[PDB]
């Protein structure tokens, strides 16, 4: 079954779809054909907690139909700069204005 | 032109709202005027006697967004080999559905005290109604 | 295979290219691997790239697709860039 993702890191955000039998690491080598870093340079979080590269993404808890279509599951994004990863860091997206009077 | 065939053959269908909207039933009667049945409520069915040759349409009740039946726009009951007409929302365009929220959220006085381009004053007035869909022909 | 969508606020979309031109008018941007949207804050642009993800799964499926859900808040500028993108 597919599951549906945000990959995401500082003001990046990648929409793709992965199978929920595929794993952390060939996830890694997703990211990885479109930003061009090395799986062993990236860290991938579910919320906060760091995913493990042979573990699959179901087993993480990215589930067909929690990781929907129109509502996908995010995954935390970190880079190794050379030496030591950043912290994983997410940029929020801009916030609604207030509601006109008329809604 | 969009008419009812007076077959008298009877036909037993069974709607199947497979939507998460309440279901306006609507008959295309002999002369193509439109007449409504009973609502259906999201996730329901209903036992229909109809006929053969028969035309009907659905829509949201309470918006009149437009609905398909087996994956199109027209449900034709034919020859009992009951037959299933399973109700479904569209893939609408993102323009109609935000229309449709925008719709839900002010009222139709209120369209023109919004801060938007005039064309999308007169699409979201140009509310869906079976009496424009019928024109096509 | 994928093109960046870029929000007025700097958010950058990374988007499979089949899904982008969807949009007639991203189309017509990129034809580029990259669009600016200058208008289109990222809070209404990634709800534009969950739609595209939506209809491509949804579109000529013959079991039951869900709602598309807009939230109030996001309604009245999401409306603004689909009447925009032609989407
Ligand atoms: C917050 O502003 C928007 O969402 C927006 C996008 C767009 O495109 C043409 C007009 C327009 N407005």
């Amino acid at each position: 079954m597919d599951v549906f993702l945000m990959i995401r890191r500082h003001k990046t955000t990648i929409f793709t779809d992965a199978k929920e039998s595929s794993t952390v690491f060939e996830l890694k080598r997703i990211v990885e054909g479109i930003l061009k870093r090395p799986p062993d340079e990236q860290r991938l979080y579910k919320d906060d907690q760091l995913l493990d590269d042979g573990k699959t993404l179901g087993e993480c808890g990215f589930t067909s139909q929690t990781a929907r279509p129109q509502a996908p599951a995010t995954v935390g994004l970190a880079f190794r700069a050379d030496d030591t990863f950043e912290a994983l860091c997410i940029e929020p997206f801009s916030s609604p204005p207030e509601l006109p009077d008329v809604m | 032109v969009l008419r009812s065939v007076n077959s008298r053959e009877p036909s037993q269908v069974i709607f199947c709202n497979r939507s998460p909207r309440v279901v306006l039933p609507v008959w295309l009667n002999f002369d193509g005027e439109p007449q409504p049945y009973p609502t259906l409520p999201p996730g329901t069915g209903r036992r229909i006697h109809s006929y053969r040759g028969h035309l009907w349409l659905f829509r949201d009740a309470g918006t009149h967004d437009g609905l398909l039946v087996n994956q199109t726009e027209l449900f034709v009951p034919s020859l009992n080999v009951p037959i299933f007409a399973n109700i479904t929302l569209p893939v609408y365009t993102l323009k109609e559905r935000c229309l449709q929220v925008v719709r839900s959220l002010v009222k139709p006085e209120n369209y023109r005290r919004l801060d938007i381009v005039r064309s999308l004053y007169e699409d979201l007035e140009d509310h869906p109604n079976v009496q424009k869909d019928l024109e096509r022909l | 295979m994928y093109v960046k969508l870029i929000s007025s606020d700097g958010h950058e979309f990374i988007v499979k290219r089949e899904h982008a031109l969807t949009s007639g008018t991203i189309k017509a941007m990129l034809s580029t691997n990259e669009v600016n949207f200058r208008e289109i804050p990222s809070h209404v642009l990634s709800k534009v790239c969950m739609y595209f993800t939506y209809k491509v799964r949804y579109t000529n499926s013959s079991t039951e697709i869900p709602e598309f859900p807009i939230a109030p808040e996001i309604a009245l500028e999401l409306l603004m860039a689909a009447n925009f993108l032609d989407c």
